């Protein structure tokens, strides 16, 4: 009445060589409570996905029906094998005679016309049924023996239907259903000759499977080894980032028909908008298209607390200066750039509207200025300049005006035409997110070992409600480790996050496997008194199904090593 | 998490010649996906990418030559080549790129295997058999020669009777002449004894017409 | 833009665990760069992070810091399944990902002697119009040794080619295979052809020469 290494199928029909791949999508965890039936007639249970298997000769229970809830208030799937001919319905009702019963809506007829032991398991997920076939000669006639039972998939019909029973078993004969549930876990298979497995180690077990799925190998030395226990209790995902809010005004900015000189670059701040970032991958024009802080590509993925505008218009190839660190010219007289701008800069050709073939005299820069611009420095004056005082009336004896106008014109070079650069001043100060990309949220799941992709912090953990010392400005927070600890939900109800996570990866000290088969684990930092009351509550991360605590010793470094007194 | 790649280079300067990299099973709908250029003894100069948007990044060098183009469930990525010029004859590679906080870096986290395309032309090899046996230097230490040249692949290898003794002696890698010509002089020690002795077969092979060629130097 | 220059010289990695591997660029950036490791033959991989994530694939034996513009790349002790060419990328420049040069780790081990053995031209290249004087270097541990062409006392250079191999796995030494290229005017014209050899484990330059 146990599942002794059954249900091993296939992930995919990829052929391949010898490896060692890790599985995530197989269920039906090895050694768990299966319950058979060694038998509102029936006793339909739910399916939260199922392990069928016949250990009846003379093929007693031959038949099949998924679905939903009976007396006609969903579709029903029916798999009936009758005299060699399977004939899948999924329209018949119920108000071997089930069939017939109402004729109200059929559609989609699909017809397949052509001791024992015969193993099936069934996999629901977004709407695809998937049925395996698998094999195995017994003769004991106690309870389930052992084997492998290598499964082969037969049909993948996925008709849209959840389903969530299965009915309609023959009469007239033993007659037992061995139906088992299955758990989503992880897998390490093998790929043998032939394209093969006859081995499979499940790695949620015994931390003896976890640590032989750590290194990647079917055989454990001495000594000790262990890799963030990361295969252990796996869930969901929690996402962020929640229903858009008013379109952002980057469109309008590329718009201007008109735009200022470089030393009158106007300032437009941009908040509280869900920027699309889509004007600046398309329309592949942008000759300087270049980013400092944050990935050229990775835009729609982080919440920035503020980002700018700046336009200016500057003169051909003159546009190399709008970068960290370079000097000249346009570097520190016009427009400045801090060491760590932390954003991207953009610069497109406008040789067809500011540039006339008699005469476009209409953009300046400053060329003359006591000292340097600080970053983010923006000075509009006008008054002829010399280091001593100096007044300087324009004719006097030297005096001129410290501004150079531009020589736009139609048949020229092109480093001599007006490029309007466009720079965008991400930040990521301790404020509430106002740019975000276009994605979607959903509910915060509390006490579940789902992984969080916050604005900017993702990672794993069991996001539970707590209570810190927290800023209303402050969005998110960081622990010692740089590690994210709290964080607000961008939505609604600010609360605190995720609390500290399980005590460290805990290690598996193995003496050898030819040596012996006993298990022993090693915890790296923990107390040892509450280790036992976070494993009996589920609530740990290394928290295996057959696991037990002997003894725990507290000493310095203690180390509470659970397998051996 | 592993990307395979496919095809080679075979074309002239002046012609066109894509490329494909496919993928595995990790989920490759969200992640970036780049190119690398290594010449084999230069940097690898390449920074062209395509992101989950319509982004499509290139080099400003070839700008309006090449083209990217991505499908997701078909877990392959492409790289076409118009224009090609000469300058580059390189193994080309494919990478992706992830920010594990939020953006910071990109980790160019798994590479491919490699695809050479290269822009000549191909010619036949030509072995040098018949290496002076005894006319200066008959006793002490010395060594044969198998020198070819005027090849443009290098699937060769230079076996001495698969094996006989034990001396230790390996080939050398080629190079490229400046008549766009491959040559390679594969030598080998002497055993204590030689003269007169156990001789060697040069196994110069996989010959682009077909026509192997094996002599004893 | 962002000009990055590694170490200008391959560090010949002794039984010692003592490397200089250094990053600097011309700008300055907190933890814009990573390291990444290449053994010659295959792809790439990464190696190190931003020297403070340093993830699994790499043994946690390799560490990585890094400050402002001056980086550095400590590393434990050395395995020898660990060697090959080490790069560094600034991250920076997000659009031109633009990767570093390269720093060669090779194996040191005693110094050896190069057996210097120049071969005359095959007889059958003759019939075609062409010679090839390949001069032989094989069984030197010192990688830095160049060859010089003399031929009937007139320096020639230009128009030879050098092949050197990698380090093998058993005496650990390096072999190299110069070949000058002549034509058959100038090849009938001279008589004497000297392969002069400058290495620094010999304690003069040992030049060989035949006769036409």
């Amino acid at each position: 009445h146990t599942s002794s290494m059954r249900g091993v199928y296939y992930p995919d029909e990829i052929f391949r060589s010898d490896t060692l791949y890790l599985t995530q999508d197989l269920f039906l965890p090895f050694y768990s409570n299966v319950t058979g039936f060694h038998t509102g007639n029936p006793v339909i249970p739910f399916k939260d996905g199922i392990y069928f298997a016949a250990t009846e000769k003379s093929n007693v229970v031959r038949g099949w029906v998924f679905g939903s809830t009976m007396n006609n208030k969903s579709q029903s799937v029916i798999i009936i094998n009758n005299s060699t001919n399977v004939v899948i319905r999924a329209c018949n009702f119920e108000l071997h005679t089930m069939i017939f019963d109402n004729a109200f809506n059929c559609t989609f007829e699909y017809i397949s016309d052509a001791k024992h032991l015969r193993e099936f398991v069934f996999k629901n997920k977004d709407g695809f049924l998937y049925v395996y076939k698998g094999y195995q000669p017994i003769d004991v006639v106690r309870d389930l023996p052992s084997g492998f039972n290598t499964l082969k998939p037969i049909f993948k019909l996925p008709l849209g239907i959840n389903i969530t029973n299965f009915r309609a078993i023959l009469t007239a004969f033993a007659a037992a259903y061995f139906v088992g549930y299955l758990k989503p876990t992880t897998f390490m298979l093998k790929y043998d000759e032939n394209g093969t497995i006859t081995d499979a180690v499940d790695c949620s077990q015994n931390p003896l499977a976890e640590l032989k799925c750590s290194v990647k190998s079917f055989e454990i030395d001495k000594g000790i080894y262990q890799t963030s226990n990361f295969r252990v209790v796996p869930s969901g995902d929690v996402v962020r980032f929640p229903n858009i809010t008013n379109l952002c005004p980057f469109g309008e900015v590329f718009n201007a028909t008109k735009f200022p000189s470089v030393y009158a670059w106007e300032r437009k701040k941009i908040s509280n908008c869900v920027a699309d970032y889509s004007v600046l991958y398309n329309s592949t024009f942008f000759s300087t298209f270049k980013c400092y802080g944050v990935s050229a590509t990775k835009l729609n993925d982080l919440c920035f607390s503020n980002v700018y505008a700046d336009s200016f218009v500057v003169k051909g190839d003159d546009v190399r200066q709008i970068a960290p660190g370079q000097t000249g010219v346009i570097a520190d007289y016009n427009y400045k750039l801090p060491d760590d701008f932390m954003g991207c800069v953009l610069a497109w050709n406008t040789r067809n509207i500011d540039a006339t073939s008699t005469g476009n005299y209409n953009y300046k820069y400053r060329y003359l200025r006591h000292g340097k611009l600080r970053p983010f420095e923006r000075d509009i004056s006008n008054v002829p300049f010399s280091p001593d005082g100096k007044p300087c009336t324009p004719p006097a004896l030297n005096c001129y005006w410290p501004l150079n106008d531009y020589g736009f014109y139609t048949t020229t070079g092109i480093g001599y035409q007006p490029y309007r650069v466009v720079v965008l001043s991400f930040e990521l100060l301790n404020a509430p997110a106002t740019v975000c990309g276009p994605k979607l949220s959903t509910d915060l799941i509390k006490n579940q070992c789902v992984n969080f992709n916050f604005n900017g912090l993702t990672g794993t953990g069991v996001l539970t409600p707590s209570s810190k010392r927290f800023q209303p400005f402050q969005q998110f927070g960081r622990d010692v480790s740089d590690f994210t600890d709290s964080v607000r939900d961008p939505k609604t109800s600010e609360i605190l996050d995720i609390s500290p996570c399980a005590f460290g990866g805990v290690s598996v000290i193995t003496p050898g496997t030819n040596a012996s088969s006993e298990v022993a684990v090693l915890y790296q930092d923990v107390n040892c008194t509450d280790v036992s009351t976070a494993i009996h509550a589920d609530q740990l991360t290394p928290a295996w199904r057959i696991y037990s605590t002997g003894n725990n010793v507290f000493q310095t470094q203690a180390g509470c090593l659970i397998g051996a007194e | 998490v592993r990307l395979v790649e496919s095809g080679g280079g075979l074309v002239q300067p002046g012609g066109s010649l894509r490329l494909s990299c496919a993928a595995s099973g990790f989920t490759f709908r969200n992640y970036d996906i780049h190119w690398v250029r290594q010449t084999t003894g230069k940097g690898l100069e390449w920074v062209s990418a395509v992101g989950t948007s319509g982004d499509t990044y290139y080099l400003d060098s070839v700008k309006g030559r090449f083209t990217i183009s991505r499908e997701d469930a078909k877990k392959s990525v492409y790289l076409q080549m118009n224009s090609l010029r000469a300058g580059d004859t390189a193994m080309y590679y494919c990478v992706r790129g992830d920010a594990s906080p939020d953006n910071i870096y990109y980790y160019m986290d798994v590479w491919g295997t490699g695809t050479r395309v290269i822009v000549s032309s191909t010619k036949g090899p030509s072995v040098f058999p018949l290496a002076p046996s005894s006319k200066s230097t008959s006793g002490g230490t010395a060594a044969l020669g198998c020198l070819v040249k005027d090849y443009f692949p290098e699937p060769v290898t230079v076996s001495w009777n698969s094996g006989a003794l034990t001396s230790g002696v390996h080939t050398f890698p080629a190079v490229l002449q400046s008549s766009g010509l491959y040559s390679l002089s594969s030598v080998v020690t002497v055993p204590s004894s030689s003269l007169g002795t156990q001789t060697y077969i040069c196994n110069v092979n996989h010959k682009p017409s077909n026509t192997k060629v094996d002599k004893k130097v | 833009d962002i000009q990055v220059t590694q170490s200008p010289s391959p560090l010949s990695a002794s039984v010692g665990d003592r490397v200089t591997i250094t990053c600097r660029a011309s700008q300055t950036i907190g933890k814009y760069l990573n390291w990444y490791h290449q053994i010659p033959g295959k792809a790439p991989k990464l190696l190190i992070s931003a020297a403070s994530t340093l993830h699994s694939g790499v043994p946690s034996r390799f560490s990585g810091r890094g400050s402002g513009t001056d980086f550095t790349l400590t590393i434990s002790s050395l395995q020898p399944e660990d060697f090959g060419t080490y790069y560094c990328q600034q991250s920076y420049s997000s659009p031109p990902w633009t990767f570093g040069q390269g720093t060669k780790v090779e194996i040191k081990r005693t110094v050896a002697a190069p057996s210097v053995f120049i071969f005359p031209p095959s007889d059958e290249q003759l019939k075609s119009g062409t010679a090839s004087v390949v001069c032989l270097l094989n069984n030197f541990y010192p990688r830095e040794a160049k060859v010089q062409w003399k031929v009937d006392n007139a320096l020639q250079s230009g128009n030879s080619q050098e092949s050197v191999t990698e380090q093998d796995s058993k005496d650990s030494t390096y072999s190299l295979s110069s070949t000058l290229t002549l034509s058959k005017a100038d090849y009938e014209k001279h008589k004497v052809y000297a392969c002069e050899v400058t290495h620094q484990g010999l304690s003069s330059p040992v030049t060989k020469s035949f006769n036409r």
